[PDB]
């Protein structure tokens, strides 16, 4: 009955308790479409007006028996309550219940609460509330008490199975209302007002929809159990390794030698307390807050003469960076695993514990930060992907049932108007307009800092004329087309907003001059990828708009919480985070700066702020707050990223509409041009015609037979490697190694001669055609020719001439010949070249988009970055004096050491705009630019501290748009391309050799024997008792617990531990070792000759042996010889007893299977990456061996040698701090450098570098590393998906 | 540097008077700069007078009518600089001042206490 | 950007010689104020007698007939942080053969302290009528040549062998 709409009455109640009487005297699930908050089924049709906001009968049969009723409203949404008397005090037919339930369902009620929430928030952000607020607060508490009582009146607090208490989100209502009551009267000091913040979480339920969003987020975090277990496991193991190796190496400090007045280190260290004091005794590199790390090794940093290495003192970075104890080791491995500012960790550990420990950081940065982040990404994506399919499978199901159930139930102005509308002829006038657009943007792109007067004049007048054209086109159209329909179209809508703003400036924001650039986006009609970008952005405020909003409210909550907890602390507790005793530049006193710190924590630069936080306001709360921010944000941001990205891949369309279905302007005007160009091609081309011996074949087979012989290929590869090493020996220390210099010079001739013979043989073998149609052969040909060009020149004595000299520098390309020989590298390069057409599209889109942002920047900031610093200290002179350039120059002419100096990467031009945006978008070097933008005043004016504070919003918007959305476009494109390729191959692996393929299939097959051998009970009784003893389900569990106890006994160690506790742990270790050996030999007893038939058992055996021998050898090496480093390296062998812990775990054994499964392809990509590193390192050693020691470049991290060059290149492979290395390369002219400086003992005379080649080198490297790493990422993620699909 | 002091102090005549000056300074108090300035004044019009201080060690100037009755009874390290008044008389009724400067925190603290004597 | 490179020891007669003496600081930035002095023992004699002393920017020379007019500074010029203290002998004579060593007396100036230090570097000079090319060059010249020629042979000969096999191939054909 679709008309089962009656009023809820008493005889119904006399009936509801009727059935229930005999149901309890005799001893179905509720409809999934009727629960509260949803919409009433259409089949029931319309609700009569006399029943709206009235109690209705509960139609659900499973709820039909129970004491309950349903309420519906104008929005057709279900409210279900219980018909018991309110608190057993007010029956459902009291009038007060009626009026109150009407006022409960009222939509203006929800609007009221939403508005109170928003005003509450806008007041939670005022740091220092004034007097009016205490009163407002009163009002707010009143409103929330009113909204609580309205529910609990009808809702109850009593248990009728339905109550105020049941529903979860009202628990928040209790906690807030009670906290309002307590503190208003009682009058923990740190966290007084925070719990108010929890009111703002009621946005989650007042605003509709977010409830499902949070539900799905908490569902996506459900599948992170295995991955987070593995992550903590791995970080703890690398913490044990780091703690073993570097315990206390960060406390090495360069100490004075001539200790005056007969004092030992002990006598002085106690009595030292000021930074200044320490400097009198330790060497602090100029202008740093921490004394220098040194080392007792050749490969370590070195102390200046007169200072000797000693481990006494605090640790660097306030004491927060150290491997001293397991806790700080775990924190340091975390900052590594998230690759946050590990530049300093890398450099500090390598400076203190010597440079050959790069290996550790290599193994972590690969197997940790890379792999663990990959794991998290993959599992989150899998879960969200299954969730999206869960929605879609319901989506067609719900649609299908409804359709079947529905089916089963069954004057002069007109002339001039049409004239101009014809003159709006589409195939022409639109293209003329888009040309006007492009000419405009490339005219505003000629903005640059030092402009001649006539140049700004011409720029002005050209803008004016272009605004004239666009405005005239707008009015043409408004008049001709029907006005009511002019505003109908979206582009028209955009364009009308833009033309208005244009006429606004023509009336004149200051910024808005920059907004003519939005008109670039019109090109989107005929440029499909920009259409894709616009759809991506549209899905941020569109369908996936709820997610964005959660993200917005979460960032707001963390901003307000951080402010409330730490805002005052950053104010009194500050003279310990800035020696001038002023607030630092990045803090949490206000709401804007809180917000900024929360934004940065999302961006992944979370530790410098954390040290300041911890120093200022305690270690427990800071850590918990930062760690909550990181995790919550990073899960939501990922979820947002993933949602958009999976919408891009296939849900955007199912080829429902063709590419530009209606005749596009690009597709019609070409025809009107096709009828033109062919008219050119047919008419004048006709008019100009109107007006006017076998022995060669034998030898060819011989040579061709030689070339494909295996010995030939091996020999050539051997020569390739020898040439490449000969390259590597040529560093600045080669003036010493004489005989090696001479041998290298002669070997040059030998390999040149070999490779020339190679190419000559190849010619005859293949002929100039086949040889010259192949790219690899062309490359080798170019390399051998440039080689022989160099040889001849040297002979002729024209070596001195520069082109030859600069052709030498191209010798670094000799490694390139290695590519075509190893197949694995060849197939990776083949794959990566396959994709480059799509990268071209996307790079052009990101390039034009950043161009818009870069012209915006040039209009805003250009030339305002100048400051007048003092060189001695390095400080901006205060703006009170040196007000402007002019008084900076009078100053310069009176005193010295002052230079009105630029930023060297700034917004003076558009090209520098691009460089600066790349620095900002990768989060490297971006802080100094932002810091200098927000100090801006005006050209020739001295910056003031945070004068235009709110320019940070420029960079905020830029990160969100140019970095976040563009990467989303890139990642999508790259994935489509790779799936496109895979499919074209037929789905096969795209990065593995044939061999690699067969071994991969085998090693996939190995993980498939679920069932094993019988292992029958052995004959003799007593050893049979041992058999069923060892094979007990719990004996292995006991071993596992013993291993966990072993793990904690390893964690207990710490720097500085007493001679007692060291030997206590020693015997605990040896009893553990004895016990493990005993359980092992027990295993051998049962499985006579059969212990070795399952691999894990061999693992246990070998771990036992390593464990025994490591303990013995440590004893021997401590007794006989003196050997700390060897001691600690062989002592870490005891970690083997941990690693068997994974054996029991079954969620970690599948992920490690996935890793080892994917290993081959990563080895291929690692080879390619090593080759690129190698070439780029040889170029480094050639070019920048003599740049001045400045920022990233220093004494041990430079390009003076293969060691140092390869170290810096590995560091910036993860794009860590490439701005630091680029900074000294950029300087080319005095006083930024010196081009006639004689480096002692060598002939190169230039201290400063070439900007142009410096930029090309570093930008290129970061891009190539990005692509190869993205390939790494695809490999890992694709395997994870594939191996989990079982 | 907030100063926690009782604004009004009533102590029985001839009894012991606890006059608590305290502060919450986030910086570790170090004796080589931290200073305590202990002054008192009777009527607002009449002049302020100093009786105790702390530059390097606790200094008592041993004043007339303040002689042999005042000794420091707190310890600066735990932010307690309370002093005692032995066997109060009707005379010491007045307004007591504790001035604290705790470098490197710039803000100069200030506590005020009104001491009244009941017969 | 100093590299320490040893001096050459074979001064051909009658043409100029440059004696090397490089001394970089351990950590490059530290300021310093070096001065050097040089000593020599003639071949066949037992004592080292001072020859030149470079300090400030002067090259004050102790009078000795042998080195009176033929030495000129070719060190680091016009700085007081000299890290290269080499000398140049303009017309080498047989009298200048000997053992010459230098001493650099640095005074690094550091944060609150100054640490005077010394390094002595020793060289031997032998004068000859004419240059003899270094042994390495000779051994290698002969070496590049030898390998190149032999290698050609492995290639040339092999090709004949194969050509013959190919000839056998023609033979079956
Ligand atoms: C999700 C919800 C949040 C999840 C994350 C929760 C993790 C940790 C919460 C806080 C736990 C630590 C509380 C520390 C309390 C404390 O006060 O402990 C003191 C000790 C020793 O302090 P000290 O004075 O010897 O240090 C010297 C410092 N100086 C030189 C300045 C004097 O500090 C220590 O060892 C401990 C220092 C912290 C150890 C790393 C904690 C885990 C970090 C990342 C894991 C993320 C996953
Ligand atoms: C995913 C997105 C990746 C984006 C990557 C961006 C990477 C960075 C790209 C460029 C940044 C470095 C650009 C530095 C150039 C500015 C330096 C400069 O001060 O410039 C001035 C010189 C003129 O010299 P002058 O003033 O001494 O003479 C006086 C001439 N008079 C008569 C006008 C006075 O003008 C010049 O040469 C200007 C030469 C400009 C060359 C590049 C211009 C185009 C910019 C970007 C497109 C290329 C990168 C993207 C494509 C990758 C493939
Ligand atoms: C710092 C710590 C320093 C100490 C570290 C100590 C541990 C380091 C190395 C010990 C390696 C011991 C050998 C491990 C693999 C043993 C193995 O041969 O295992 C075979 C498994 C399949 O085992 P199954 O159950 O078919 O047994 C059938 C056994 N069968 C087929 C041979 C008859 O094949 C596979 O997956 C092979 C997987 C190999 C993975 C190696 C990873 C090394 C890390
Ligand atoms: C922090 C450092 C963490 C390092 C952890 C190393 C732990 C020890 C690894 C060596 C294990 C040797 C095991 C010998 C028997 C191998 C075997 O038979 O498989 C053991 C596990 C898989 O366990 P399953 O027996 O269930 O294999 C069936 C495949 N499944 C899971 C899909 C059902 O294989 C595996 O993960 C082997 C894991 C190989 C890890 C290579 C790391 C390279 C760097
Ligand atoms: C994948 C990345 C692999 C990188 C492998 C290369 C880095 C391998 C890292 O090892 C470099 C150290 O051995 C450098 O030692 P030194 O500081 O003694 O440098 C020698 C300078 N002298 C001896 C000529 C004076
Ligand atoms: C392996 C084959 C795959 C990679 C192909 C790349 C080309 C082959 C590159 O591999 C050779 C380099 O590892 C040689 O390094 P060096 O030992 O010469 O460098 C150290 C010498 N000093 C300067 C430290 C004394
Ligand atoms: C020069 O000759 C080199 C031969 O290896 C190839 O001969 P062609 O370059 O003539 O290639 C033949 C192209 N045709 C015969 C189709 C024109
Ligand atoms: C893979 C793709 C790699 C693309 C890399 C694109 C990098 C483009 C770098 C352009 C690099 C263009 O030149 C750089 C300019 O800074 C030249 O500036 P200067 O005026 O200092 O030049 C000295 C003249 N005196
Ligand atoms: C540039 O900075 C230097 C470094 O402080 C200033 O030189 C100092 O001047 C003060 C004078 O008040 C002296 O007490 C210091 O001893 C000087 N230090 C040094 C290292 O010389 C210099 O005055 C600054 N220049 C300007 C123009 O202010
Ligand atoms: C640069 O700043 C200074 C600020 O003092 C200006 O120079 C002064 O201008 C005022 C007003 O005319 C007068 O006191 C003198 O003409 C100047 N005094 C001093 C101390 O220089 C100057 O005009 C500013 N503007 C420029 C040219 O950039
Ligand atoms: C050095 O100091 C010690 C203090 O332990 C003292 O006993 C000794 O006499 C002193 N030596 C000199 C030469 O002053
Ligand atoms: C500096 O000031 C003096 C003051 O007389 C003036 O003569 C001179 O032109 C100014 N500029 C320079 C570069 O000396
Ligand atoms: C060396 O001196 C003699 C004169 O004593 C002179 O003939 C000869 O040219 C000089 N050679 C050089 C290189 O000065
Ligand atoms: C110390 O410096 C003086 C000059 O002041 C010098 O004569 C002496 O040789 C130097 N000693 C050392 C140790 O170099």
């Amino acid at each position: 009955g679709p008309q089962s709409f009656v009023h809820f009455t008493k005889q119904s109640l006399a009936l509801i308790e009727q059935r229930i009487a005999e149901r309890k005297s005799k001893e179905p699930k509720p409809s999934s479409d009727l629960e509260a908050g949803k919409q009433l089924p259409f089949i029931y049709g319309d609700i009569p007006p006399g029943m709206v906001s009235e109690p209705l009968e509960d139609l659900d049969p499973y709820y039909a028996d129970k004491k309950t009723f349903i309420v519906l409203n104008k929005g057709k949404t279900i409210f279900r309550f219980n018909a018991t008397p309110a608190l057993y005090m007010l029956s459902p037919f009291s009038p007060l219940r009626r009026i109150s339930i009407k006022i409960l369902v009222h939509s203006l009620f929800s609007m009221l609460i939403m508005c109170t929430i928003l005003t509450n928030c806008i007041f939670m952000t005022m740091n220092n509330p004034p007097d009016w607020t205490k009163n407002v607060k009163y009002t707010f508490t009143g409103i929330y008490t009113f909204e609580s009582l309205v529910k609990i009146l009808a809702r109850g607090f009593c248990v009728g199975e339905f109550t105020f208490l049941r529903d979860p989100w009202n628990w928040l209502d209790f906690v807030v209302i009670v906290f309002a009551y307590l503190t208003e009267f009682v009058n923990n000091v740190s966290a007084l007002r925070t719990f108010r913040v929890l009111r703002a979480l009621k946005t989650i339920s007042v605003i509709p929809g977010l409830k499902t969003i949070v539900g799905a987020l908490i569902q996506s975090v459900k599948k992170l159990s295995d991955v987070m277990i593995l992550t903590v496991f791995c970080l703890s193991v690398f913490a044990l390794i780091g703690l073993q190796l570097f315990m206390g190496n960060l406390k090495h400090k360069c100490f004075r030698n001539s200790l005056e007045n007969n004092e030992t280190l002990e006598s002085i260290m106690n009595t030292l307390e000021s930074e200044e004091d320490f400097r009198k005794y330790f060497y602090y590199l100029e202008g740093s807050k921490d004394a220098l790390l040194c080392g007792f090794s050749t490969d370590s940093g070195q102390c200046p003469e007169g200072y000797t290495c000693v481990k006494i003192g605090r640790n660097p970075d306030y004491g927060y960076t150290s491997f001293d104890t397991f806790s700080w080791a775990f924190l340091a491995l975390f900052r590594l695993m998230t690759q946050d500012y590990w530049e300093n960790l890398y450099q500090q550990t390598l400076r203190a514990a010597g440079k050959t420990y790069m290996i550790f950081f290599v193994v972590v940065i690969f197997l940790g930060s890379f792999y663990l982040i990959n794991l998290i990404l993959a599992v989150v994506a899998m879960a969200y992907e299954e969730q999206n399919q869960a929605n879609i499978e319901e989506a067609k199901q719900k649609e299908l049932e409804f359709q079947q159930m529905l089916d089963r139930l069954k004057p002069y102005w007109i002339k001039f108007k049409k004239c101009i509308y014809f003159i709006v002829m589409d195939p022409f006038v639109d293209l003329a307009i888009t040309i006007c657009i492009v000419l405009n943007t490339l005219f505003m792109a000629m903005e640059h800092h030092p402009m001649t007067e006539e140049f700004k004049n011409v720029l002005a007048i050209r803008n004016l004329v272009f605004t004239g054209i666009f405005a005239a086109e707008m009015v043409l159209k408004l008049i001709a087309m029907d006005p009511y329909e002019y505003f109908q179209v979206g582009w028209n809508i955009f364009d009308s907003l833009i033309v208005t703003l244009s006429l606004v400036e023509l009336f004149l924001l200051s910024v808005l001059r920059s907004f003519r650039l939005l008109r670039v986006f019109k090109l989107a009609k005929s440029w499909p990828t920009l259409n894709m970008l616009i759809k991506i952005i549209g899905n941020s405020v569109g369908a996936f708009g709820n997610l964005t909003l959660v993200l917005a409210i979460i960032v707001f909550i963390f901003a307000v919480v951080g402010m409330q907890l730490f805002g005052k602390s950053y104010k009194e507790c500050v003279c310990k985070i800035n020696d001038d005793c002023t607030l630092p530049r990045w803090h949490m006193n206000d709401f804007f700066h809180s917000f900024l710190i929360v934004f940065r924590v999302l961006c992944g630069e979370w530790i410098e702020t954390m040290w300041d936080c911890m120093e200022v306001a305690g270690q427990a709360m800071c850590l918990i707050v930062y760690m909550m921010v990181m995790v919550i944000g990073n899960l939501v941001v990922l979820n947002l990223f993933l949602a958009l990205l999976l919408s891009s891949f296939s849900s955007d369309n199912l080829t429902a509409i063709e590419e530009d279905p209606d005749a596009n302007n690009l597709q019609i005007a070409v025809t009107r041009i096709k009828k033109g160009i062919n008219y050119v091609k047919q008419t004048l081309r006709e008019f100009i015609l109107k007006a006017f011996g076998k022995i060669w074949w034998n030898i060819r087979k011989t040579c061709y037979k030689i070339v494909e012989h295996s010995w030939f290929e091996s020999f050539i590869v051997l020569m390739i490697l020898l040439s490449s090493g000969a390259l590597a020996f040529e560093d600045i220390y080669i003036e010493r190694k004489k005989t090696i210099k001479i041998i290298l010079e002669y070997a040059d001739k030998i390999f040149t001669y070999i490779f020339i013979l190679e190419m000559l043989l190849k010619w005859i073998a293949y002929g100039y055609k086949t040889y010259f149609t192949n790219a690899w052969c062309w490359l080798d040909f170019l390399i051998v020719d440039v080689s022989l060009v160099t040889l001849v020149a040297n002979t002729l004595g024209y070596s001195d001439l520069g082109p030859i000299k600069s052709l030498r520098t191209l010798r670094a390309l000799r490694p390139l010949r290695a590519l075509s020989r190893f197949e694995g590298m060849r197939v990776v390069v083949n794959a990566l070249i396959g994709a480059i057409p799509s990268i071209m599209n996307v790079l052009l889109v990101c390039l034009i988009f950043w161009l818009i942002f870069s012209i915006m920047g040039v209009n805003l900031f250009a030339g305002k970055f100048y400051e007048c610093i003092n060189t001695t200290d390095g400080s901006r002179f205060p703006a009170s004096q040196v007000p402007n350039r002019s008084e900076c120059f009078a100053l310069m002419n009176v005193s010295q050491n002052v230079r009105w100096k630029n930023l060297k990467v700034n917004f003076d031009n558009v090209g520098l705009g691009y460089l600066s945006l790349l620095q900002v978008a990768t989060f490297k070097g971006w802080t100094i630019i932002m810091y200098a933008a927000v100090d801006s005043v005006n050209v020739d004016k001295q910056p003031k501290y945070e004068y235009s504070l709110y320019m940070y919003i420029y960079f905020v918007v830029f990160i969100i748009f140019g970095s976040f959305f563009t990467l989303n476009l890139f990642i999508c494109v790259i994935i489509d391309n790779f799936n496109q390729q895979k499919k074209k191959l037929g789905g096969q692996d795209i990065f593995m050799t044939e061999e690699q393929k067969k071994y991969y299939n085998a090693m996939k097959k190995l993980g498939s024997k679920k069932p094993q051998k019988p292992i029958p009970r052995p004959g003799n009784k007593i050893q049979g008792c041992i058999f069923d003893l060892v094979t007990n389900q719990a004996f292995d569990i006991s071993i596992m617990v013993l291993i966990c106890l072993n793990m904690v006994t390893m964690m207990v160690e710490k720097e500085g531990q007493s001679q007692h506790m060291t030997e206590v742990l020693y015997w605990i270790n040896v009893v553990f070792i004895i016990l493990f050996t005993g359980e092992c030999v027990l295993k051998l007893i049962s499985l006579r000759h059969y212990y070795f038939t399952v691999g894990w058992n061999i693992f246990d055996f070998v771990v036992v042996i390593i464990s025994i021998v490591g303990m013995f050898l440590a004893d021997l090496i401590e007794t006989y010889f003196v050997s700390p480093t060897l001691f600690r390296v062989i002592r870490l062998a005891r970690i083997g007893r941990i690693l068997r812990l994974v054996k029991g775990a079954k969620g970690i054994r599948t992920l490690l299977f996935a890793l080892m499964m994917s290993l081959p392809a990563l080895f291929n990509i690692g080879l390619l990456l090593f080759l690129v590193m190698f070439i780029y390192a040889i170029f480094g050693m050639s070019n920048f061996a003599y740049v001045k020691k400045e920022d990233g470049i220093n004494d041990m991290f430079n390009f003076e040698t293969f060691g140092n060059s390869m170290i810096c290149l590995f560091q910036i492979t993860t794009s860590a701090g490439w701005d630091g290395l680029l900074a000294p390369i950029l300087n080319s002219k005095p006083p930024d450098c010196d081009p006639k400086k004689v480096h002692p003992g060598s002939s190169v005379e230039g201290d400063c570098g070439n900007p142009s080649v410096g930029i090309f080198y570093f930008v290129s490297y970061i891009i190539i590393s990005f692509l190869v790493v993205v390939n790494m990422y695809i490999a890992v993620i694709l395997e994870n998906f594939s191996v989990a699909t079982e | 540097m907030e100063v926690t002091v009782p604004a009004t102090l009533n102590v029985l005549n001839g009894s012991d008077a606890r006059l608590p000056c305290t502060f919450n300074s986030c910086y570790t108090v170090n004796h080589k700069q931290f200073s305590l300035n202990w002054t008192y004044q009777e009527c607002n019009n009449c002049s302020e007078e100093m009786f105790l201080q702390f530059r390097m060690k606790i200094i008592n100037l041993k004043l007339e009518r303040f002689q042999d009755r005042v000794e420091f009874s707190g310890n600066p390290s735990k932010y307690d600089v309370s002093v005692m008044l032995r066997n109060v008389q009707p005379e010491d009724e007045g307004i007591y001042n504790c001035y604290i400067m705790n470098p490197p925190d710039r803000h100069r603290g200030h506590g005020k206490i009104h001491l009244q004597v009941l017969m | 950007g100093c590299v320490e490179v040893d001096s050459e020891t074979e001064a051909v007669y009658g043409m100029t010689f440059k004696i090397l003496c490089i001394s970089c600081k351990r950590r490059s930035e530290t300021n310093a104020e070096t001065f050097t002095e040089w000593t020599f023992r003639q071949k066949g004699t037992e004592e080292f007698v001072k020859i030149l002393r470079y300090e400030n920017e002067v090259l004050q020379l102790e009078e000795d007939e042998r080195f009176e007019g033929r030495v000129v500074w070719n060190g680091s010029r016009g700085t007081k942080d000299l890290q290269d203290l080499s000398i140049f002998i303009t017309n080498v004579t047989y009298n200048h053969s000997g053992d010459y060593e230098c001493h650099v007396y640095r005074l690094l100036f550091f944060e609150n302290y100054e640490h005077n230090t010394s390094v002595v570097k020793k060289i031997h000079i032998e004068v000859v009528d004419k240059a003899n090319r270094d042994m390495a060059s000779i051994v290698s010249e002969i070496m590049m040549y030898v390998l190149i020629v032999v290698l050609t042979i492995w290639l040339v000969a092999e090709m004949i062998y194969c050509y013959k096999k190919i000839a056998a191939a023609t033979e079956t054909a």
